[PDB]
């Protein structure tokens, strides 16, 4: 342990030394690509070395044949993919890939989308990869509807869904292009499946709270939406019975009652705040402030009675 | 549900003497340190700031650090992490924070720093980190914090910068790296700090964002950086500082968080780790100490939630953005 890393250190130190010497000498060649490959594998956050690689690739592009140039970029893609397998959360590595692809005549975007699907099946929460996927989708002019279909299969195949629900929150407005009610109802159905399938799973509850605000007034509640929301309310009460320590369903009961009729449900809303605070005491201060806000809203509604 | 379980013999007292000793001798033990030279300037900033919060700044090497900083400013005006490395907004900010701590801003060429920052703004208002063009709201914060400390916020296109940052606001009230990016505590800190500096906190949904942030607190008392992740002491900074900026610091359980932060100390070596019983480092030492200050620990100087520097320093340069409450 302690010995072998005294060796590694002096290797990285002399290779680092060697790279900086070559750079000061203006030697922008495959030397320096060889040296930095040996350092960036274990230390991808060494930003200056990614810069050195770019300076070399730029220089060589001017002095090499188009086929030699093409060969260097394919080698770079393989290098990059090997680096990502060891450290998939390095800002520098993902940016270098983006820099490289943006430069190309040329680029094979469907292959890059596949790379993304592969990294996301390993870690569905890797934000770097989701950011890269959005980059690739915009470059390839992938339509929001295709990306929407990708997110569905991801949410249903397993949990760890916050990143995929978040992506849906951005896509849905684009394909729209404040959701239309037919879309909102279908989303509510999808999310309500999720949180009844895995009531633990905070991401569906967060997305549902957004959906509850993303509609028309209420009360310009349609009979269909009124009925759907009332149905949700009763389903959450059932889940409360199955899972008495589940705080998300309790909060959602409160929010549904707000969405339906604040004044008619005043009594129940207050009862639910008490239960919820006992179940989730770390959020007592938040919940008291939420209750205070809701009561002030109620006073305004009552004072609107002429 | 992913959480740590704190052990019953976890430290439950603040060990300031040990932390000051740890930071004072950091990088002298010499060591595989070495490794992290690509962030040296920020490392220096973390050490100096935490020492100043603890009243121990004098035990660090002011004259040495000023020569180091001067040697890291490049011809373009930007500052690198270390000698021979390339300039970047991250290390330009750290350098300027250090010089602010030391009331030594004219050690570097301020006009050229301003010109460097100005040069990295894009047409949509965003900022690249350097000439290679990585766009991140981190760099929006670095740009306006650097300029605010220099009295030069007027040098950039502020309305366009605000527009870009607001385009990064999400369904859940938070902010990510770039438009479309998922909410992350780290980016929320950068963005709420940015909006504080530019006087735009009225554009944040404080109740919605505050809720998302307070739901970062796990049963252990520690905070994570997004849903379904493990807690980490540096979120005691990212999350609390954001909550303070938006007037909702009381939405977390302060005693439970304080207990978690104290459990991350190493009682033998000093310093703080990311989680109880892991290896300590200066980054987590600063953020643990700064978190405790936000929570009102008497032995630690009050810390600015926007700049992560002692408030007395910001008062001296007269840069204290108004927060929500
Ligand atoms: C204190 C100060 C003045 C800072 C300057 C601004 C700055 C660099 C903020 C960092 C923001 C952050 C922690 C982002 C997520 O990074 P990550 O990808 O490491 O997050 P993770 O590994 O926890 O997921
Ligand atoms: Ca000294
Ligand atoms: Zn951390």
């Amino acid at each position: 342990k302690r010995l072998e890393r005294e060796q590694k250190l002096k290797l990285y130190q002399s290779a680092t030394q060697a790279v900086f010497q070559k750079r000061q000498a203006g030697e922008l060649d495959e030397s320096v690509l060889e040296l930095t490959s040996q350092i960036l594998g274990a230390n991808p956050d060494f930003a200056t070395l990614w810069n050195c690689r770019r300076e070399v690739l730029q220089h060589l592009e001017t002095e090499k044949s188009p086929e030699e140039s093409a060969a260097l970029v394919k080698a770079e893609l393989g290098f990059l993919e090997s680096c990502l397998r060891v450290n998939p959360k390095s800002y520098g590595t993902w940016h270098h890939r983006c820099w490289l692809l943006s430069r190309l005549p040329e680029p094979n975007w469907a292959r890059e989308l596949e790379l993304c699907a592969r990294f996301l099946e390993a870690d569905e929460r890797n934000f770097h990869c989701w950011d890269y996927r959005r980059f690739v989708a915009a470059q390839a002019a992938v339509a929001p509807a295709e990306e929407l279909a990708f997110t569905d299969s991801l949410i249903t195949r397993n949990f760890s869904n916050y990143s995929s629900w978040h992506y849906r929150s951005c896509l849905l407005p684009q394909l729209h292009p404040r959701l239309p009610e037919n879309v909102l109802l279908k989303e509510l159905e999808l999310v309500q499946n999720a949180f009844f399938t895995d009531p633990n799973d905070q991401s569906a509850w967060f997305y549902h709270r957004w959906l509850l605000g993303a509609g028309s007034g209420r009360c310009e509640l349609s009979v269909e939406k009124s009925t759907v929301l009332q149905s949700e309310l009763e389903s959450c009460k059932e889940l409360q019975e199955l899972e008495p320590e589940n705080k998300w369903c309790l909060l959602t009961i409160i929010l549904l009652m707000r969405a339906l009729d604040p004044l008619l449900y005043e009594k129940e809303t207050l009862q639910y705040f008490s239960t919820l605070k006992a179940v989730d005491p770390m959020r007592a201060a938040y919940l008291d402030d939420l209750r205070s806000k809701f009561l002030l809203e109620n006073s305004v509604l009552k004072m609107e009675y002429a | 549900q992913k959480d740590v379980t704190i052990k019953s013999d976890a430290p439950d007292t603040l060990l300031l003497e040990k932390h000051a000793d740890y930071i004072a001798s950091y990088g002298s033990k010499k060591y595989e340190y070495c490794m992290s030279e690509y962030l040296r300037m920020s490392g220096v900033y973390w050490g100096l700031t935490v020492m100043d919060l603890m009243g121990q700044l004098h035990r660090m090497n002011k004259e040495e650090i000023l020569v180091f900083i001067k040697s890291c400013q490049h011809e373009c005006g930007g500052v690198s992490a270390s000698i021979g490395h390339d300039p970047h907004l991250l290390y330009t900010l750290s350098a300027v924070q250090i010089l602010t701590l030391y009331d030594s801003i004219h050690v570097i060429n301020v006009d050229k720093v301003v010109a460097y920052v100005q040069s990295l703004q894009k047409e949509d208002g965003s900022f690249a980190g350097d000439i290679w063009g990585e766009i991140d709201t981190r760099f929006s914060f670095c740009a306006v914090a650097t300029l605010a400390l220099l009295g030069k916020l007027d040098a950039i296109n502020v309305e366009k910068a605000i527009e870009f940052v607001l385009s990064c606001m999400n369904f859940d009230g938070g902010f990510g790296c770039r438009p479309g990016s998922e909410s992350h505590a780290g980016q929320i800190y950068c963005c709420t700090g940015f909006l504080a500096i530019t006087s735009q906190l009225h554009q944040v949904n404080s109740d919605l964002l505050g809720w998302w942030l307070c739901e970062r607190q796990l049963p252990s008392g520690g905070l994570n950086g997004r849903p379904e992740k493990l807690p980490d002491v540096c979120y005691s900074w990212w999350v609390l500082a954001s909550l303070k900026i938006i007037g909702r610091l009381h939405w977390i359980d302060r005693e439970k968080l304080r207990s978690f932060i104290l459990a991350c100390q190493d009682e033998e070596t000093g310093g703080f780790a990311d989680r109880p019983g892991d290896m300590v480092d200066p980054f987590h030492t600063l953020f643990g100490i700064a978190g405790l200050s936000l929570l009102g620990e008497e032995q630690i100087k009050p810390v600015s939630p926007v700049f992560c520097m002692p408030e007395e320093v910001l008062q001296r340069v007269n840069v204290q953005p108004e927060l929500v409450s």
